[PDB]
């Protein structure tokens, strides 16, 4: 459930 | 996994309350904006002052950098909006259209062009070179508190006290999309560095993480007090995955981005903590607040 | 005193 907010 | 940011430097100056602080994309500068109609420039790492840039003629409510640092655009409540070159405090061009407060402000990232919200309720597209307003975009029903390019310029998001937050396509001027329980006045918005998620605020004590294209909540922030002014909120992507913003009791929040755990709350300034900004390379935080207080502080931490 | 420094009405 873990967002990642730099990669494409 | 967890922060520890402490107060390293106060900056002072500002004779009125400060609106906005920003740092510069190259990490070097930190800009500050205020009622006083002043923008302050300071160095990032030591909080040395720099510059006094002037013109305005009434109060500054937001500023901000080009990409390549070299120039300012700055949105004021004589109705305009003024492009400021760095190096030598000119003002390039001064934007005229709004019919009211200009609010909020900022660069696309290749930086021809600027984005504008005012309490007239449109949100403008400029032209940097030129000067000439592009578009009117008749955007809300009420005053647009924020506005904001996604990573590659394609895509606007704007919001407002009518409680809307939309996005635009920035060639066509098209409202692509618009968020919607209540309607509560939406304080604050602006991507995720990837521009995939989008970052709001609303004057019910809370701050949300949307995925704009699903058009659905999938993180909500609380322990804050946010009712009254639009404050500024902050991805902080440099060490930590952190959500940061300021807070009308007087404290900057620190919240984890996936458990939602507030973190940390930094402690020092005397009136209502408006705006923040994260730099972007090394662990440092930006603050400033209200009347009350006019300082600037700068925090670092090893995470 | 600017826009953003004056609480919602």
């Amino acid at each position: 459930d873990e967002i990642d907010v730099v990669s494409p | 996994v967890k922060p520890n940011y402490t107060l390293k430097f106060t900056l002072a100056g500002h004779t009125k309350a400060v609106s906005a602080v920003k740092f510069s994309p190259n990490g070097e500068w930190l800009a500050s904006s205020s009622a006083d109609k002043l923008i302050k420039i300071w160095g990032a790492y030591d909080g040395k002052f720099e510059k006094t840039i002037s013109g305005h003629k009434l109060g500054i409510s937001d500023v901000a950098w080009s990409s390549d640092s070299r120039l300012l655009v700055s949105g004021s409540d004589d109705k305009t909006l003024k492009v400021w070159e760095l190096s030598t405090g000119k003002s390039l061009k001064t934007l005229k259209g709004h019919s009211n407060y200009v609010f909020c402000c900022n660069f696309n990232p290749q930086s021809n062009l600027i984005v504008s919200g005012s309490f007239d309720e449109s949100v403008r597209i400029w032209d940097v070179r030129t000067g000439k307003c592009l578009k009117t975009l008749p955007a809300h029903s009420d005053p647009v508190s924020a506005v904001h390019f996604n990573r590659d310029g394609s895509l606007i998001v704007s919001s407002s006290y009518d409680g809307l937050c939309r996005i635009w396509d920035t060639a066509s001027g098209q409202c692509l999309k618009t968020l919607i329980d209540d309607n509560p006045p939406v304080s604050f918005v602006k991507f995720s560095p990837n521009g995939k998620y989008i970052l709001a605020a609303t004057l019910d004590n809370t701050l949300k993480l949307w995925d704009y294209s699903k058009g659905k909540c999938l993180k909500t922030y609380t322990g804050h007090k946010n009712e009254k002014y639009c404050i500024f909120a902050n991805f902080s992507v440099t060490g930590g995955k952190w959500i940061v913003s300021g807070s009308e009791d007087n404290m900057v929040y620190i919240w984890n981005l996936q458990s939602k755990e507030v973190v940390q709350k930094l402690q020092g300034h005397t009136d209502t903590v408006l705006c923040t900004a994260c730099h972007p390379t090394e662990n440092i935080i930006a603050s400033a607040a209200l009347e009350n207080d006019k300082t600037i502080k700068l925090w670092k931490s090893d995470t | 005193l600017c826009s953003r420094a004056r609480p919602l009405v």
